[PDB]
């Protein structure tokens, strides 16, 4: 069992279908985003990650433009309608002429180009629908990638079954990302993708004898799964099983501090004319006013701060007797 | 003598006394690090031309090379070395999954702000470290290299932000901060400050304001197929022996055997229930090898009363004692004595192997137990023998459908019985 | 093994463990006491007779058929059909007969399982001796010299014991024998059909297994340290600050060991009480006839038969139950 | 204390206090378990006194080995000693037996005792001691027939 | 409840309590065993008819 | 938590957690011994019945 970012089972995922003409909407990346595809000929080939997307802040760019996959993070000024365009042009081959994705890449801190990622598997010619499943995590500036590819033979919906994703590559992009957009292969074909949202949860990962994940259950999806995760087993005997205790979470916050407004005379303390000697050390009383320790802790002309019984950070959220 | 140690007395009672358990010490050592030889480009990291400013600190990737932190730690021109999760001495014996090198220049008084969990403007706005940071931080002044009398303004940092940044977060935007209540636009305005702050680095500045070049290494260790190692040289591998092995820094001891675990390419280690390693992929040969510590077991000493005799026996519970001949005293053992391993008196039981006793066939009442129905006794020209305990004297009864036996005479017997009732009071 | 469990193969950690005194010795002493107590329990429960009696080759007991409880010579062990069923129903884990699989992980961390002194064949020999002595001589073999007695007269004596005149047996012997055989067959079928009966033993087996599993799993916790593995802690941190982590690890593992030992002591006390009850039941019910109500079974007691089982014993109480009453007028 | 002042002393004092408190707790728990075992033994001793000393017991192998007659207690340091006096038969002779006697076409059964013959004549004897008697109606009760 | 008692309504303290393993689970199991044993005692004493 | 930053909050909360865990363990052990005694009394009561 692992406790980290994971999509709940039986989730109400948003769905897409590329039936014509269409556009790809922009969706948030809050707490991670789950992504899946049952498609033909690898219509989905990239994603756009960022928080502003309009060159105000940095953003992530991934494109699989036939020759190789490009990963690039810059001050991208993406176009409002990003698309890819490509057939049988006097070479029996299909070429991608258009790469209309961005207009400005002023400063770039992370680049990577190795190989294309259209790793099609057995069967060929798309006899069975190909499930390319992807999960992306952006934790403490690390962009982690997981990928899969497996054939299914279901007509329209998500295949009812079990699978797990291998990690692909870790990217130290270190940028703020709150939203994302997906990419395309415009040329006779239909494609669909799911947009799920990762969550910090726990699942019971049932590794087989060979090291492949065969089944998984949730710890908070429903009471039966909560009993399963509590018992750390896939079989439950007849009985009553006490589980995690509930607690009502508070509805709102209330701040009630004394409604005095006059500023404390810390000027008369620090920026006073003269001090008394150490043998006759001076004492000044300050009360019934408003202070702010941030302006004392943020000055660079000071040398030493040793606070005992209190940290310099938590001073502004605390009240003093005298 | 070992039983005398266990009992802390000069007299031992008749019975069996479990003593310090044995273990086979490793026979030799094997080093298996990846055979890369290209030197890591620490020149372009520590002694390059110019470092990117703290608000846009440069990140340089170092991988698939051999590093030696001794030449970085031993230099006297450096100022500070405090490492988290690692020690400066132990860096050369261990490998790294990936090396994330962050280099920048900060103020002399802001060197403290590099430590995670601290508070300051730099950590608050442009460079914050995770609460559980692992790695080393290098600090040293570079005023004579990056300070000019006319003012060096190429190093910048952000003055205001909407909110505290996440660990390892980088911000490049130059959006004007709205310090006041009313919003504003344009290049400048009242209570509308440019986010970045400039400093006039000059050599006339005293200690505490000088530019201090800082390099921070944020590598993660030993949960992945590491690719950066120290200067330790490889060694040939051997199997079926208790050996002090170390693959990519995994110091350990045991006997290794080629297992059948199909390690997937992103997987380098195999672990048991107790989070201890169970298999490993050799960095030079891509096979998978099982790891088990070489055999061990308890030591029991079978002895009669000390006043009666001094000859003793030895038992190895749970050990098929075919390994006892392999326990030659060329490699040492936790029990120093081995003179009993002479042989010609070796017997195997389900409880282990008994050495120093002569097995016989005639049965007796069980004197002192060994286990699994075998127990020993001291008697006759006297030696310690071993036999199967007798349950009793066999006695068949003459059953028939028309006969009875009724007693004619009786005997009166008296029997004693002792029962504890109470124990000594004690108050502490 | 305290030292390997806490500081497996590390001289630096062994030196630190040395500073804590005799904790390891106390734990070893308690565990050895429990181990000896188990053999004491088995000894008292099963060794109530000193001479092994042998059943006669003839099987003419006046119509009574004891084939389902007497040992079968064809099997290499002296186990009857019912005892075979009992040993089949129990899934005994890690008997300890030289393990030259979860039980492998336990063994390599210093967790040893010792074999019992009395084997499952010697226990069956004791049970067979007791059963043959009872069926041949009544209760006299437990009181003194064994005196043979016909079974059709021993049962009349039992009926006289339960307050019924003896001629009832001599007039209903065939029907009584048929009832006894049918009841034995019903026990056969019930033990071959239901499985919840031996939960009382499977429970203690599961408790021991789960306790050992938890003790094994406890090694994976950091207990506040930077890592759970002392080898990596040494390989990363030098001889100075490694102390600050190793002491935390040692304290945590010591608490785990102490909790395990205390729980084992309490469980051993409960098992000792149960074994004392079992020995009392043997002496009162098998070697004689008891007047205590609901002690040797439901109803008026006649006799009992012992049967061995993994880590336990099974009694077969034969009782007398009235069935068909008629109302009358009295004075 | 005589070597380190208060601030750095408290660091060692707390470690010592925790160690000694742990030792005390272990001692108390072990004493509690031993006390429970002793209570069990004392309850068994009290029951043995009440049933064997103050009366005669029919429970097999409770008050000694054999047929119980009486007992005598004796004191001892932190304990008590019982002297169980029991009856044990010594010498047995094998005989020929029969469950009933058919004389006037009716079955005869012993009121108390067993039917016994030495090879030529029949007698009745009590079970635990040999004492033959001439067959008498005072010894037998009649019920049923001989078939 | 082990986590409520030790670290009532504190995520930071819950995270630290998580590092200690199965102490809380063991305590809960022991208490549940005692609770079931009480009902078993009452049943065996009073339910003989 | 409202007075001290996380670094020293660690040094305080770990001590508090150790103390409270010790108290919980002592309570559970004492309850186990008391339950054993009560179980013995209940068995005696059942036999008397
Ligand atoms: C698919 O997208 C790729 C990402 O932009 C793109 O890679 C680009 O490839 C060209 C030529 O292969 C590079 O241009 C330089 O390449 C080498 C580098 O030493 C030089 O010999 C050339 O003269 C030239 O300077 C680009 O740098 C490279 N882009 C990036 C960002 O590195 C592929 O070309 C694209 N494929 C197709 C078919 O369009
Ligand atoms: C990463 O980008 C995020 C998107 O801009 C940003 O979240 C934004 O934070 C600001 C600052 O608080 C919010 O602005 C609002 O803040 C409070 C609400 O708490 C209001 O009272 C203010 O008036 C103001 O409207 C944005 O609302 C918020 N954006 C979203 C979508 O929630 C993150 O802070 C950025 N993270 C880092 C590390 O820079
Ligand atoms: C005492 O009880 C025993 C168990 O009920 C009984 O053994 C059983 O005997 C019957 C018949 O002899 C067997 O039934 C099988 O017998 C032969 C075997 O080849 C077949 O021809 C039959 O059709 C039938 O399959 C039972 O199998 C057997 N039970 C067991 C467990 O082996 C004894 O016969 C009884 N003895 C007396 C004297 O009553
Ligand atoms: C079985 O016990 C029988 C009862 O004791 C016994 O019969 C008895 O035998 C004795 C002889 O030892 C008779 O005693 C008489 O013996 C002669 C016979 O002529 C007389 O002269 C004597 O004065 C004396 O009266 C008993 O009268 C006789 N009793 C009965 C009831 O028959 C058998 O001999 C015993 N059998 C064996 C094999 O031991
Ligand atoms: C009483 O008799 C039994 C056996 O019955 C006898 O068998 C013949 C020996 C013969 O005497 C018959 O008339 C009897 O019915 C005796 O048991 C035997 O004891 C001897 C030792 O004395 C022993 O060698 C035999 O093996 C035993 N028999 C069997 C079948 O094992 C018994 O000892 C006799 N009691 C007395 C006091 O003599
Ligand atoms: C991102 O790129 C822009 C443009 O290349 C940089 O802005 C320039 O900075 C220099 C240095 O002062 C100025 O002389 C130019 O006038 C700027 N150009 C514009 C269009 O404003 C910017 O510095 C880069 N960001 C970082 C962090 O280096
Ligand atoms: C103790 O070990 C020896 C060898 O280490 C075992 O002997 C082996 O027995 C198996 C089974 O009969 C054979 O296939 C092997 O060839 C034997 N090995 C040798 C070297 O002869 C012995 O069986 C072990 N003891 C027990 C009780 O299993
Ligand atoms: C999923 O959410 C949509 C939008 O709120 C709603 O219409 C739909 O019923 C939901 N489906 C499920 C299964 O919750
Ligand atoms: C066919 O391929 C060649 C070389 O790859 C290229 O120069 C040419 O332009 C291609 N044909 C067309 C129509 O683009
Ligand atoms: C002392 O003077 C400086 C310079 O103007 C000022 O910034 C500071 O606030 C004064 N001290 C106090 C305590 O206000
Ligand atoms: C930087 O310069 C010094 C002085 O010449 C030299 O000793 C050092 O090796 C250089 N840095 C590196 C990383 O080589
Ligand atoms: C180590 O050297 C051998 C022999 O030259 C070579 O086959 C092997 O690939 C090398 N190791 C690696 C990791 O390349
Ligand atoms: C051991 O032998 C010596 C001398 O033979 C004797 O004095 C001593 O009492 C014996 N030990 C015991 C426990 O009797
Ligand atoms: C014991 O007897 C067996 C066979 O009965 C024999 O093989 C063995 O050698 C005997 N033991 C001794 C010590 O003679």
């Amino acid at each position: 069992s692992t406790q980290d970012l994971f999509l709940p089972f039986f989730s109400n995922v948003t769905w897409f279908h590329a039936i014509k003409r269409f556009d790809n909407p922009v969706l948030p990346f809050n707490d991670g985003v789950y992504f899946a595809s049952t498609e033909k000929s690898n219509i989905i080939r990239g994603w756009i990650f960022g928080t502003t997307l309009d060159s105000k802040t940095q953003s992530l760019l991934i494109v699989n433009n036939a020759t190789n996959v490009v990963i690039k993070v810059c001050e991208f000024q993406f176009f409002n309608d990003p698309f890819l365009g490509v057939y049988h042009k006097n070479n029996k081959s299909w070429m991608e002429s258009e790469f209309r994705v961005y207009s400005s890449a002023n400063n770039c801190t992370f680049e990577y180009v190795s190989q294309p990622f259209l790793m099609d598997l057995e069967g060929k010619q798309g006899n069975f629908k190909n499930l390319s499943e992807f999960v992306f995590k952006n934790i403490d500036g690390y962009f982690k990638i997981y990928s899969k590819h497996t054939p299914i033979n279901l007509v329209r919906g998500l295949p009812q079954g079990f699978s797990a994703l291998e990690p692909l590559v870790d990217l130290p992009i270190g940028i703020n990302i709150t939203r994302f957009q997906t990419l395309h292969r415009s040329y006779a074909g239909a494609a669909a993708y799911y947009v799920g949202y990762l969550q910090p949860r726990t699942f019971l990962l049932k590794y087989n004898e060979n090291g492949t994940i065969t089944d998984a259950v949730d710890c908070a999806l429903d009471p039966l799964s909560e009993t399963k995760c509590t018992l750390k087993s896939f079989t439950v005997e007849k009985g009553i099983y006490q589980t995690s205790n509930f607690r009502v979470q508070p509805t709102e916050s209330i701040v009630r501090f004394p409604n005095i407004t006059n500023l404390c005379p810390f000027g008369e303390v620090f920026n006073a004319t003269r001090f008394a000697s150490v043998y006759a050390w001076n004492r000044k009383r300050i009360s019934n006013c408003v202070a702010d320790y941030s302006v004392l802790y943020n000055s660079a002309s000071f040398s030493t701060f040793k606070c005992y019984g209190v940290s310099p950070t938590k001073l502004n959220d605390l009240c003093f007797t005298n | 003598s070992e039983t005398k140690c266990t009992l802390k007395s000069f007299t031992v009672e008749k019975g069996i006394y479990q003593t310090s358990n044995f273990r086979v010490q490793p026979t030799e050592s094997i080093v298996r690090f990846p055979n890369i030889t290209n030197l890591c480009p620490f020149g372009e990291v520590f002694n390059a031309t110019r470092f990117a400013s703290v608000y846009a600190w440069n990140r340089k990737r170092i991988s698939n090379c051999v590093a030696d932190y001794s030449v970085l730690y031993n230099s006297a021109s450096f100022s500070t070395f405090k490492c988290y999760g690692v020690s400066p001495t132990k860096l050369n014996d261990l490998c790294f999954t990936n090396v994330y090198a962050d280099s920048f220049v900060i103020r002399g008084d802001e060197v403290r702000q590099i430590a995670p969990g601290q508070t300051g403007k730099i950590a608050d706005y442009n460079y914050k470290l995770p609460d559980d940071f692992t790695g080393c931080v290098i600090a040293w002044n570079s005023n004579n290299l990056d300070s000019k009398v006319g003012g060096n303004h190429n190093y910048l940092y952000r003055l205001f932000r909407k909110s505290n940044l996440k660990p390892f977060e980088r911000d490049i935007s130059t959006e004007i901060y709205q310090a006041g209540s009313t919003p504003c636009n344009g290049v400048k305005g009242f209570n509308c400050y440019f986010p970045l702050q400039s400093y006039g680095f000059q050599p006339t500045y005293g200690v505490g304001y000088q530019p201090y070049r800082v390099v921070v290494l944020s590598f993660e260790l030993l949960h992945a197929p590491a690719t950066v190692c120290g200067p330790k040289k490889s060694t040939n591998l051997v199997k079926n022996k208790c050996v002090n092995f170390n693959f990519n820094g995994l110091t350990g001891t045991g006997v290794l055997t080629e297992s059948n675990k199909k390690f997937l390419p992103f997987q380098q280690f195999g672990r048991d229930i107790a989070d201890t390693t169970d298999a490993v992929r050799d960095p030079q040969t891509l096979e998978i090898l099982d790891i088990t510590p070489c055999s061990f077991g308890g030591v029991s000493v079978i002895t009669p009363g000390t006043n009666t005799s001094n000859q003793v026996a030895v038992l190895y519970q749970g050990v098929n004692c075919t390994e006892v001949p392999v326990a030659i005293h060329a490699d040492q053992l936790t029990p120093t004595w081995r003179v009993y391993s002479t042989g010609s008196n070796v017997f195997q039981t389900r409880a282990g192997c008994l050495i120093g006793a002569e097995y016989v066939n005639n049965s007796y009442e069980c004197d002192i137990p060994i286990g699994a129905g075998i127990c020993a006794s001291y008697q006759t020209s006297q030696s310690i023998i071993a036999y199967t305990m007798s349950l009793g004297a066999e006695n068949s009864v003459a059953y028939s459908n028309n006969s009875i036996a009724i007693p004619i005479n009786f005997t009166i017997s008296v029997t004693t019985e002792i029962l504890p009732v109470s124990m000594t009071k004690t108050s502490v | 093994d305290c030292t390997m469990y806490i500081c497996g193969d590390s001289t630096e950690c062994s030196n630190l463990l040395l500073q804590y005194g005799s904790f390891c010795t106390q734990l070893n002493r308690a565990l050895t006491g429990i181990a000896v107590e188990q053999d004491k329990n088995t000894q008292e429960v099963f060794a109530q007779v000193k001479q092994i009696y042998k059943t006669p080759p003839i099987k003419d007991f006046g119509g009574f058929n004891f084939s389902q409880i007497l040992p079968d010579p064809s099997k290499p062990s002296k186990r009857s059909f019912i005892e075979d069923l009992l040993f089949n129903k129990v899934t005994l884990a890690d008997a300890g007969f030289i393990k030259q699989d979860l039980i492998c992980a336990q063994k390599f961390n210093g967790l040893n399982v010792l074999p019992p002194l009395l084997t499952d064949e010697m226990i069956a020999q004791y049970t067979s001796a007791l059963l043959a002595g009872t069926i041949t001589s009544g209760w006299t073999f437990g009181a003194g010299p064994a005196l043979q007695i016909p079974f059709p007269m021993q049962m009349a004596y039992r009926f006289n014991g339960i307050g019924v005149t003896q001629n009832v047996l001599y007039e209903n012997q065939k029907l009584i024998a048929n009832q006894f055989n049918s009841a034995i067959g019903k026990i056969q079928d019930s033990l071959s059909s239901t499985p919840s009966a031996l939960g009382k033993l499977q429970d203690v087996v599961n408790q021991n297994a789960q306790a050992l599993n938890t003790l094994v799993k406890q090694l994976s916790s950091n207990f506040g340290a930077i890592s759970s593995v002392l080898n990596d802690i040494l390989s990363r941190l030098d001889k100075v600050e490694a102390e600050v982590q190793i002491d935390r690890l040692i304290t945590g593992r010591l608490q785990s060991l102490q909790t395990y030992v205390t729980q084992q002591l309490i469980r051993a006390a409960e098992i000792r009480a149960s074994a004392n009850l079992a020995a009392t039941k043997m002496s009162e019910c098998v070697l004689g006839q008891s007047k205590r109500v609901d002690f040797c079974g439901k109803g008026y007691h006649l006799m009992s038969f012992p049967q061995s089982a993994p880590h336990g014993v099974v009694f077969l109480h034969v009782t007398y139950v009235p069935a068909q009453e008629k109302n009358f007028t009295t004075a | 204390l005589s070597r380190l002042d208060k601030v750095e002393a408290e660091v060692q004092i707390d470690r010592l206090i925790t160690g000694r408190l742990q030792s005390l707790q272990t001692y108390v728990t072990q004493q509690l378990i031993r006390a429970a075992e002793i209570r069990a033994s004392a309850n068994l001793a009290a029951t043995k006194m009440s049933e064997c000393v103050l009366g005669q017991s029919k429970r097999v192998d409770f008050c000694g080995k054999g047929y119980h007659l009486m007992s005598f207690p004796q004191s001892a340091p932190h304990g008590v000693v019982f002297l169980h006096v029991t009856y044990v038969p010594a010498q047995e002779k094998n005989f020929t037996t029969a469950p009933a006697i058919c004389h006037d076409g009716k079955a005869h059964f012993p009121r108390e005792g067993v039917f016994v013959s030495n090879g030529t004549h029949w007698f009745v004897t009590q079970r635990n001691f040999y004492e033959p008697q001439i067959i008498t109606t005072d010894n037998t009760f009649v019920s049923g027939n001989c078939d």
